[PDB]
């Protein structure tokens, strides 16, 4: 199974502008990349990567409707700042079971300002001393993170 | 080899007694024609044997064309002969070139040990892994005991085993699989994939299969564990005058539960033995019904017996009462009627055993002799094993025994009923009132002297080895071995469930059974609405959920018509108990129209379907406008871990589809996919030749017959010429549906009682 | 975590209620083996 | 609004109250043995 094969499948052979999800989801991928969604995307709201091997982030449609991206399992270790300049409107950003070496990796999300909530468990960032209060102040435009800012509520 | 077979068979033909041979003896015949063989067999074997090896070629080699990779000499030395053979019509041969083999020649396979030979190298794991400890040199204490020499993958009677054989390694030959290939359907496609990719001739792996299956079991002295695992070793574990400490590298529980809850079920309705079956046989312990354990285990418990009675399975015959497995010795009791004053100064009409008698009584861990007169016990004999076991076996003894002394130590008052709410007979009561106040009949029963003698030696009231013992009871330092000649005699079963003798005698009553709860160790999913209405919410929601699940096919075919009759089912109505009143018309309302958009504009989506169907029983509750309310966390009864989230999981059910499995009340289950793919791919199981009914003669109007591969091709409702068994030439009809004749006997059960109570 | 009043119960009781509270946990029978130690037995922790 | 109904389920802390969403009724406990029914309002 390969990005291909999911792309057909969601999209059943139609129009890119037609799908506002993606379900990329246990892809192959070469040298850990996002391939097969092309730059002509031009809606899209939520989105899905888990266990695709992704080790960085540099090919990415430029957007301005997605509010929504997940990203776990994978070993991505790089700056984010790239984000900005392609979709600056993420409000849920789920790194669940990344690689992270230290707080320095997460924070080119400053220049985001519609981000409102982050999530990232079993990082090698999290393990460390005031770690939530230290990205508190790093991120002021949070409003979320992995779930107890100062109550629950569900995405 | 085909032509071969047919030249042979003509040259055979050739002669007249083969063909009147042949055109005379049926098939069936065919076994008596095999056993007139010489029978000239060797008179010693160590002896043939001694001169056999020093003979230049005793090796009997098969005609083939093997030999051509070995020279009749090789390094001067002789190894096979081109001479004629008469015995075998082969080739001769030596060790020489059994040793040669062993050093060069072809290069076999290795794949095939790894799973063919499963058993032994299972064995080998569990003696690699085993840790030993010290070796106690003083004496041991042995029992004789019937045990399973053997550790078995699944243990059943020598019928199915033979069947379960022939439907794994005989594809062919197959011809209408019985009521035993889908209770053992995951065992024959395990082992059907297990050994696929061998080369091994057939009638190995028959035999190795059989020693897999087919159950083992031998008097054996034996000292503390009691499991297979522990009898493998029991050579080395076990010493007369030596122990040595072992550890080799569940479903008995979950049976008894579910057998005690049976019966309780059963007892309360009228003509219980219909209603108990049924729920049997619709029963299931988490891949099969009970009768895959239940005709596992020997015996068991009272529960199990009575099951078993009720279904076709074999029973030790040994009487219990309460807890006591009794066993008659000698002697014939006259059950009379008599008028006997109790204790508590109440005059009961009980029967009476006149006569003398004697029982080999057990209980537990405890064994004993117990002789009795009428109205009176006159000795018993036990050996030491457990307090607790010790003082159950006296006073069960004592009771049963009905001696005067224990109706006259009675002193509180005997009106006590079952967990359904039933009077029982006085002795059972008793038994209920002495079991409960064990220190009632102990104290004025009356004290001997203890059992001079070098090893008799008594025990008191508390249980402990103290002298001053009990009037008759006597604790002998030894072995005592009973309940031999378990001849399974035949027992018949009556409607309330009590079994009896050929003759009127009972063995087994209804309130044999003990009435105490346990927990399920494994998923109890029953098929019946009326059975779980008892437990808790959790176990509503699991069994609701298994229901769905087994019958998924027929849901999905109706839910693509679109009627409400897909959701008015039985089944779901229990579920509507565990809903709140007050908001479940608005959970119905909300499935009903999320399943109806699901049909409308989207695809299926077998999650989701099964997670929002059983809510919509209840009739719906619209919003004043009229569309339906939107929730997305469905409340259940009990509050807080008791809830379903429509999204994607909860606590009591998650699906992930990364793997796609299914996880319902803390239980995961393998939903390989959607489609009918997977629902082909759970059918990879079930039996050859499964998917077709038996319908006509010959027919020759198809011309030859066609393999079960090209049977497959078959469209359903067509007609097919094939051969059932050792030939018998059929016409078969491929099925549209998959059959369940204990329900269908159920249900026709179900409907002439039900016009039986409508005309009365 | 189990809210309570505040009263004092016998570590028995608590631990009972804990577990009713998440019945989930206390029904699991099937262990999902994840990690083993060099000599000890996963089969008889697990039955412990 | 009413009073103790096992039905809806065991008392709620105040973690759940805080996360609660109005037209949402809960269960409370004052002291032992006297539980209450209460209902989130808007005012």
């Amino acid at each position: 199974m390969e990005m291909g094969r999911r792309i057909h499948l969601e999209l059943r052979n139609r129009t890119p502008s037609d799908v506002k999800e993606l379900v990329l989801d246990n892809s192959r991928s070469n040298e850990g990349k996002l391939e097969g969604l092309t730059d002509e995307f031009e809606e899209l709201e939520f989105l899905s990567t888990i266990n695709v091997g992704l080790t960085s982030i540099a090919n990415l449609p430029k957007l301005n409707k997605l509010k929504k991206l997940e990203l776990s399992d994978n070993r991505v270790s790089g700056g984010l700042e790239v984000l900005a300049e392609k979709c600056p409107n993420l409000t849920h950003l789920n790194l669940s079971g990344n690689k992270i070496k230290d707080l320095s990796t997460i924070e080119p999300l400053k220049k985001l300002e519609n981000l409102k909530s982050l999530d990232l468990f079993n990082c090698e960032v999290t393990n460390l001393n005031d770690y939530r209060e230290n990205v508190f102040k790093l991120l002021p435009q949070l409003t979320y993170l992995d779930g107890y800012d100062r109550d629950d509520k569900e995405a | 080899m085909t032509l071969a077979k047919i030249e042979l068979l003509k040259q055979l033909l050739r002669d007249n007694e083969a063909k009147t041979v042949l055109k005379q003896t049926t098939v069936d015949q065919y076994n008596i024609i095999r056993k007139f063989n010489t029978s000239r067999i060797e008179k010693n074997p160590s002896l043939r044997m001694k001169w056999a090896m020093c003979s230049n070629f005793p090796l009997a080699l098969t005609k083939g064309d093997m030999a051509n990779r070995i020279p009749l000499e090789y390094k001067g030395i002789q190894l096979k002969t081109n001479a004629e053979d008469i015995g075998t019509k082969g080739q001769m041969c030596s060790i020489a070139a059994v040793t040669w083999w062993n050093t060069y020649g072809p290069i076999g396979d290795t794949e095939g040990f790894e799973r063919v030979y499963e058993s032994f190298f299972l064995r080998k794991m569990r003696l690699d892994n085993a840790t030993w400890g010290r070796i106690t040199f003083g004496p041991v204490e042995r029992v004789r005991k019937r045990v399973l020499l053997n550790p078995l993958t699944k243990e059943m009677p020598p019928d199915e085993a033979s069947n379960v054989i022939m439907e794994i390694l005989f594809p062919k030959e197959a011809g209408i699989p019985r009521e035993s290939t889908w209770i053992h359907r995951e065992l024959i496609k395990e082992k059907r994939e297990k050994l696929k990719g061998t080369m091994i001739t057939p009638i190995v792996l028959a035999y190795m299969l059989e020693r897999e299956l087919v159950a083992r079991r031998r008097f054996l002295p034996v000292a503390g564990a009691t499991s297979a695992e522990f009898i493998e070793m029991l050579h080395c574990l076990q010493g007369e005058n030596w122990r040595q400490i072992y550890h080799p590298g569940s479903r008995s529980q979950s049976m008894i539960v579910a057998c005690r809850k049976i019966i309780r079920r059963s007892i309360v309705a009228s003509n219980p033995l219909e209603l108990a079956v049924e729920i049997a046989n619709k029963t299931v312990i988490d891949t099969e019904p009970l009768k895959s354990c239940l005709a596992a285990i020997d015996g068991g418990d009272v529960a199990c017996d009575i099951i078993r009675a009720a279904l076709g399975l074999k029973i030790r015959q040994r009487q219990r009462f309460g807890r006591l497995e009794l066993k008659r010795i000698s002697g014939r009791g006259f059950k009379n009627d008599e008028e006997i004053l109790i204790g508590n100064g109440t005059i009961q009409k009980i029967g009476i055993w006149d006569g003398e008698e004697e029982f080999h009584v057990r209980c537990g861990e405890c064994r004993g002799i117990l002789k009795k007169s009428k109205m009176k016990l006159e000795k018993l004999l036990i050996n030491s094993a457990k307090k607790e076991d010790m003082r159950d076996l006296i006073i069960l003894c004592m009771v049963f025994s009905q001696d005067t002394r224990m109706f006259q130590g009675v002193r509180g008052e005997i009106n006590f009923l079952n967990r359904a709410g039933q009077l029982l007979s006085p002795m059972y009561q008793l038994q209920r009132y002495f079991l409960n106040r064990s220190n009632d009949l102990f104290d004025q029963w009356g004290y001997e002297e203890s059992p001079k003698a070098s090893e008799l030696h008594g025990i008191n009231e508390s249980m402990n080895a103290s002298d001053y013992t009990l009037k008759g009871v006597v604790v002998t330092r030894n072995v005592i071995d009973d309940f031999s000649s378990t001849e399974t005699e035949k027992v018949s079963i009556t409607k309330n469930l009590s079994l009896i003798k050929r003759t009127g005698e009972v063995i087994m009553g209804a309130n044999d059974v003990s009435e105490l709860e346990s927990q399920a160790q494994l998923m109890i999913t029953y098929d019946t609405p009326k059975m779980w209405e008892m437990g808790t919410t959790k176990e509503l929601v699991q069994n609701t959920y298994q229901w769905v699940l087994k019958n998924l096919v027929t849901l999905k075919a109706q839910f693509l018509l679109g009627k409400e009759d897909m959701f008015q089912w039985d089944a779901f109505e229990a579920f509507e108990s565990i809903i709140p009143q007050k908001m479940a018309g608005q959970y119905s309302g909300f499935a009903r129209a999320v399943l109806k958009q699901m049909r409308d504009q989207e695809v299926m989506k077998t999650d989701q379907f099964i997670k929002l169907l059983p809510f919509c029983f209840s009739p719906p509750k619209l919003r004043s406008n009229g569309e339906p309310y939107q929730f997305l966390k469905l409340v259940l009864k009990g509050g807080g871990e008791n809830f379903i989230e429509v999204r994607k999981g909860s606590p009591l059910f998650s699906y992930n589809p990364q793997t796609e499995v299914l996880t319902i009340c803390g239980r995961m289950m393998s939903l390989k996919g959607k489609i009918e793919d997977e629902e082909r791919n759970r059918s990879m199981g079930n039996a050859v030749l499964a998917g077709f009914l038996v319908s006509g003669k010959y027919d020759p109007d198809l011309g030859d017959f066609k393999t079960i591969e090209e049977l497959e091709k078959l469209k359903p409702g067509e007609k097919a010429n094939i051969l059932l068994y050792q030939g018998k030439p059929v016409k078969v009809v491929k099925r549209k549906r998959y059959s369940a004749l204990s329900n269908d006997i159920s249900q026709g059960i179900k409907r002439q009682r039900m016009t039986v109570e409508s005309m009365g | 975590a189990n809210m309570t009043e505040g009263k004092s119960k016998k570590p028995k009781t608590l631990a009972k209620e804990c577990l009713e509270k998440y019945s989930t946990l206390r029904d699991q029978t099937d262990p999902i083996l994840i990690m083993k130690s060099e000599k000890a037995n996963e089969n008889f922790l697990w039955k412990l």
